[PDB]
């Protein structure tokens, strides 16, 4: 309500694309003090101010035996045991000792993707980045100066995405 | 693509290396081009003749469409009209010119394309330069505000200059007036809007008397949160000593300045000598295979086995790798002469490599 | 329009530069961008000279 | 796990292609043993339609029935004239037209 | 770490297939080549047998494994 | 939330108590004055200022 | 338990023929592509009967 | 080691029709391959439409 | 009822391995266990299927879907088939399935597509998806018409 | 209380996105519509019944007719989203004769 | 949606296939361990 | 290749392919005159399969046969359970598997 | 270069360098597409 | 408590193990299982049962 101690706005996540959907004022955690006197009402307003101070600030400032993949594996290069190879004479029966070659096997097992991505955001980074945002003087500018990110039906490039096509 | 409306136009009304640039074509048709000479000398006849016929007598062109499209595109990139309106207004202007045309009109049109090119460039650089409109609005607001503070004056005017510097130094910031108040948005489509008039009204009473009272949080509730945001936005500005310290306002400014500082700083910080070539490994494996085969199925002596292997080699590769193959053969020879167990092991076990010191 | 005096052999695309040459860079880029759904590739002649 | 990446970049919907998210080793391996050991059908490549600057969200017809504006029937021929009107910011490809 | 040695050699040059070939197909928008191109009440005998022969065999254009056949022109049925 | 239930002839209703916290604080400045401040964390009664 | 195609042919022999003539072995048993299956090819003439 | 099932079959999803359509898509369907008993059902067109 | 009977006797599983060289096979294995080089697949029909009863001599088939999120939704596909020729979904054994011919829900031999008259779409019980005046009849996709002077 | 029609078998419910701070959990039960009154102001003229009131008194007796409960956040993520159930993503309450 | 069809004197069923995305990602981080992540986007497990 | 007999290379059995041992020139000529005088069918282009690291020399089966570990029956359906084993230094393409 | 080529454009029409060819019944083929 | 109790990576709560060996007799029945505790969790044998 008050343009100085405003109820905060809480973002909504779209898991599927990784972008952040529209947000809204928090409407599930409001305190109903409509049956209180000036004392508790001032106390509650001070509490909400403290909460807003916590939010603003937070947001602004805070932004051998390799483990393999959780089960370590040993590593040997000269562990070659069966030195024979079947020439015209020999006939090698069942064999095989699985050993990770130091350079070939391990590096080929831990290479990253060929080219890094460029798109949406995962859940953890969304939680760390999109804290609830406190909007102080709501919509106080001329048309076009409003925060359009809040409306979920608004597309950044093509403005005001017409629902239903 | 390109903002220069001449460039962003001329991509639309133009061929590719036609006789609009006559000099390049005339250079290429005789022999003058050095990148790939004799290209034109060997094209089919028709084409050749046609270019030549074009070259000696050029064909006149009508540039009306080019100029009109240039000015239309300039209007579009300068938010004079919507792109659909651009498609419409192109035809509108074309009809207008076509029903009043004269040499004077063409001259004025060239003048106009020059003017609109310059206008687009100026608008872009001005939008990236600081947005004088915000400065004008801020000066109007400051004229509305009184310039005299009974309790303390140096801090007040220092803060006023700091605010002026802040709005000047960061473009894309907006200063305006919507109701009977002035505001300050840190960015278009951005949060953090400060009620400037209310902030100044609240801060008028805290300038020259909150220095002695900064130690006790008895008057700390007089600071409305909007003014707190206003102070927070000016932490990077108004460096130490601008606002007299030991003052509640000064204390807040110093704390905020120190905090932002650690942050950006931290943020910009962020965050066997010889081994064989695959060809030589192929040669080594072939030598192993051949020597083992001869030694195991023909029973020949190891020296004769090594000799027999050598000959059966592809002459090109044998000559190309004469030194390495020669050294390997000599090493295997002396190994078989001296240490038969080592020779048999090294000739029968894959994954074997020559030990260091063999080099 | 404007009466033109280019040699008719090239002015009618009988023998001369092919489509990706005499067309605009912008139009060529646009046609290549929308080759899939709205094909513009058959609206312009490509001369072939033996 | 979706806690790593968005659910569409994961599960290989709109995002990078197979020749880009796979490790270089596997790409080279598939390019080497393509002839006798297929690996093409065991991965995915998203196909993403362009979002903007193609179609229009405004109301616009897909087909129009043009009543003839004038007829002159004759003992040997029938003549019909149609005022073919192409609205603003629309392009008509005559190949679709028919009588 | 080079796997070129595993590939068939087309003569001093590995036969590395195009990297742009990894499968993707769905219900609509995915089309693959090699389409479904194709007591007699009537005794003609002839064309009949011939037609049966035609029915058991094949022809198209991207069948370019190996060679198209001598002098040339580029054609359709892509 | 999607539920599956066996068919029944009469109309029925699924009651889904959703738990929440529900807290009331009471304060008294002087004789004969009661001031209460309610709360419900995941489904608020609602009051903003 | 060695015949295939519901006819008397060992899966060893069928596998060898398929591998030799179309490389359609280890990765499934799809019908060979038409161009790879000429008139003298193995598949087009293979007729199981019962 | 740990019986974490890898096949999570739903009831809405239909697999038989999906395999039918896939088989149609990637190769010719008129041909017969006896191994999978692969022979698409069809009617004589002169019978459906006289 | 006709007494046709069947009795399975034995079942064995056959697999075929490409005889890869051990070094190369091990390298391929170590490559395919990457966090990134993972295999993925999609069902070719890519569908979700639902079926809805239509009584005898019926001529109208309302279908309602409650509130839903429609991301990535691709489109519709529909057909009509006889109830007698479709088994009960999921249940192991249907004792009423007294039929043995073609099963269009399974083998994909549909033969009733001609019987459809028209289809209507409505979102939020208000707007219509075919759209802003798109078709000739903007409200509803009209498939086939009886006598129509237009 | 969310309604269920005659012979209906699926009762989907949706809740528009909101903060869920300090949430605790769920609890549910089926009641015969004739039993529970209209949760309104005194007289409910369509309430003609005088037995137990399981919505009020606590004598729930229909919990044995639940079959499946599926919980999904943002319509893409199931809540026990780590395969922490034998069935993949459903709180399968009672299994029919299909006793795998 | 409101279909309508010509009358037929036997029960029949409209079948609508709601085109959807149905993908599965398969992982295998050790010997003999399979981990999968199924996903149907327009109608996930909480389907109607 | 070490053991390539030179008579092979001269007779174009293995070694450089047609586009390389020919003089650059003929190559070009050919490329140009493709349309009218073919000349691609008259030179040889050798193809050579790789030797090492593609096939296992040690004794190994091709078509493995797994038997049902356990089987259940019922009046309408029956169940069969197999213990599929894939030893090391192997890869199994499930497409080949078939009951 | 070559002037002896059909010219479909100012640029010449020339095929791939690698165009010269072979097939032995063998199966020394059973090889893939032009693509 | 917020953390250091429950993991976020997937784990299943319940595992079902299929016997590897079985033997019928006139009177007995022997079943053998290969119990596999995960690499980080711990198992209280009291919860297990047949």
């Amino acid at each position: 309500m008050s343009k100085e101690i405003p109820t905060p706005y809480m973002w909504s996540y779209q898991p599927q694309m990784g972008l952040a959907a529209g947000a809204a004022q928090d409407y599930s955690t409001r305190i109903n003090y409509m049956s209180a006197g000036p004392h508790m009402i001032s106390r509650v307003n001070g509490i909400r101010a403290h909460r807003n101070r916590i939010l603003l600030e937070q947001a602004a400032i805070t932004t051998l035996t390799i483990r393999g993949r959780g089960i370590q594996l040993n590593d040997e290069s000269v562990s070659s045991s069966l030195g024979l190879r079947p020439d015209g004479t020999f006939q090698i029966g069942g064999a095989g000792r699985p050993s990770f070659t130091p350079r070939q096997a391990i590096l080929t097992l831990q290479t990253s993707s060929s080219e890094p991505r460029s798109g949406g955001i995962g859940t953890l980074q969304f939680i760390e980045e999109f804290v609830p945002s406190v909007y102080f003087n709501p919509f106080s500018g001329p048309p076009g100066h409003y925060p359009d990110q809040f409306i979920p039906n608004f597309d950044a490039v093509k403005d005001s995405a017409d629902g239903y096509d | 693509t390109d903002p220069a409306v001449r460039a962003a136009l001329q991509s639309q009304p133009s061929g590719l290396n036609s006789t609009d640039d006559w000099r390049q074509v005339m250079d290429r048709i005789m022999s003058l081009t050095a990148r790939n000479p004799d290209a034109f000398r060997q094209q089919p006849q028709a084409n050749r003749l046609s270019a030549i016929l074009e070259a000696v007598v050029p064909a006149r062109a009508n540039p009306t469409h080019e100029k009109v499209l240039a000015i239309v595109n300039a209007l579009a990139e300068n938010r004079a009209i919507r792109p659909d309106e651009a498609g419409l207004v192109y035809d509108a202007l074309l009809q207008r010119v076509a029903r009043y045309n004269s040499g004077n009109v063409q001259t004025n049109l060239d003048r106009l394309v020059g003017d609109v090119r310059e206008a687009v460039a100026q608008r872009e650089r001005a939008q990236q330069q600081g947005n004088l409109g915000s400065m004008v609005a801020l000066n109007a607001f400051l004229s509305t505000q009184p310039a005299n503070v009974p309790r303390g004056q140096e801090d007040y005017t220092n803060f006023v200059s700091a605010l002026r510097l802040m709005v000047t130094e960061t473009p894309q910031s907006e200063v305006y007036q919507s109701g009977p108040d002035y505001f300050f948005q840190t960015s278009r489509q951005g949060l953090q809007t400060v009620n400037l008039s209310q902030a100044f009204k609240n801060l008028q009473g805290l300038w020259g008397v909150r220095a002695p009272t900064g130690d006790r949080a008895t008057v700390s509730s007089l600071l409305t949160p909007n003014s707190r945001l206003l102070l927070l936005l000016i932490a990077p500005f108004t460096d130490s000593g601008s606002v007299s310290r030991d003052t509640y306002l000064g204390h807040l400014l110093t704390l905020y300045r120190e905090a932002i500082g650690q942050a950006h700083v931290d943020e910009h910080t962020f965050q066997s000598l010889h081994s064989l070539n695959s060809e030589e490994e192929r040669i080594l494996r072939y030598v192993q295979q051949s020597v083992s085969l001869n030694l195991m199925r023909d029973g020949v002596t190891p020296s004769v086995a090594l000799d027999m292997t050598a000959r059966n080699m592809e002459p090109g590769m044998y000559a190309s790798n004469r030194p390495f193959i020669n050294r390997l053969m000599d090493y295997l020879h002396r190994a078989a002469a001296v240490n038969p167990e080592y020779f048999t092991n090294a000739i029968l076990n894959p994954h074997w490599l020559p030990p260091p010191g063999f080099y | 329009a404007t009466p033109s005096m280019m040699p008719q052999w090239s002015y009618m695309h009988i023998s001369g530069q092919d489509a990706s040459e005499y067309l605009s860079p912008g139009l060529v880029q646009f046609a290549r961008a929308t080759e899939t759904y709205f094909s513009l590739n058959n609206k312009f002649r490509n001369p072939t000279v033996a | 796990t979706p806690s790593m990446m968005p659910q569409w970049s994961y599960m290989h919907i709109s995002g990078q292609d197979a020749s880009e998210y796979l490790s270089p080793g596997l790409v080279q391996f598939a390019r080497a043993t393509e002839t006798y050991f297929s690996l093409n059908n065991k991965f995915r490549n998203p196909t993403v339609a362009p979002t903007h600057d193609v179609t229009t969200d405004r109301s616009q017809r897909l087909t129009l029935r043009f009543i003839p504006v004038d007829r002159e029937d004759t003992a040997y021929s029938y003549k019909a004239r149609f005022t073919l009107a192409v609205g603003d910011n629309r392009v008509l490809d005559m190949a679709s037209t028919y009588f | 770490i080079n796997f070129a040695s595993l590939a068939p050699r087309h003569g001093s040059r590995p036969f590395m297939g195009n990297w742009q070939d990894i499968g993707t197909s769905n219900m609509s928008g995915g089309a693959f080549s090699w389409g479904s191109l194709w007591k007699a009440w009537n005794s003609s005998t002839g064309q009949m047998l011939r037609d049966k022969l035609k029915e058991q065999n094949f022809q198209q254009k991207v069948v370019d494994g190996l060679a198209s056949g001598i002098s040339g022109v580029v054609d359709l049925a892509n | 939330m999607t539920f599956e239930v066996d068919p029944m002839d009469e109309p029925t209703l699924l009651y889904v108590l959703f738990e929440v916290f529900d807290v009331v604080r009471v304060h008294r400045p002087h004789r004969g004055v009661i001031e209460t401040v309610y709360l419900r964390t995941p489904f608020s009664a609602g009051n903003a200022t | 338990g060695y015949n295939v195609a519901q006819c008397n042919m060992t899966k060893d022999w069928f596998l060898v023929q398929m591998l030799a003539n179309y490389n359609i072995g280890y990765q499934g048993f799809y019908i060979p592509e038409s161009y790879k299956d000429r008139m003298y090819s193995f598949f087009r003439n293979f007729q199981p009967m019962s | 080691a740990s019986q974490l099932n890898a096949v999570v079959d739903l009831q809405d999803r239909n697999t038989e029709l999906s395999y039918q359509l896939l088989l149609d898509s990637i190769g010719d369907r008129t041909r017969y391959f006896s191994m999978w008993n692969q022979a698409v059902d069809s009617y004589d067109p002169d019978v459906r439409i006289i | 009822v006709d007494g046709a009977s069947i009795k399975f006797d034995s079942i064995c599983l056959y697999a075929t391995f490409f005889p890869m060289a051990h070094n190369t096979a091990s390298t391929l294995e170590a490559m395919l266990r990457n966090d990134t080089n993972d295999q993925s697949f999609n069902d070719y029909l890519s569908a979700a299927n639902m079926l809805y009863p239509i009584p005898a001599n019926a001529t109208n088939v309302p279908i309602s879907i409650p509130s839903r999120n429609w991301a990535a939704f691709r489109g519709w596909a529909f057909t009509r088939l006889k109830t007698k020729e479709t088994p009960s979904l999921g249940s192991g054994y249907d004792p009423y399935y007294t039929y043995s011919g073609s099963i269009p829900y399974l083998d994909g031999t549909f033969y009733l597509n001609h019987t459809f008259k028209k289809v209507a779409i409505t979102f939020d019980s208000s707007v219509s998806w075919p759209g802003n005046d798109r078709l000739l009849t903007p409200n509803e996709f009209e498939i086939k018409r009886s006598v129509d002077g237009e």
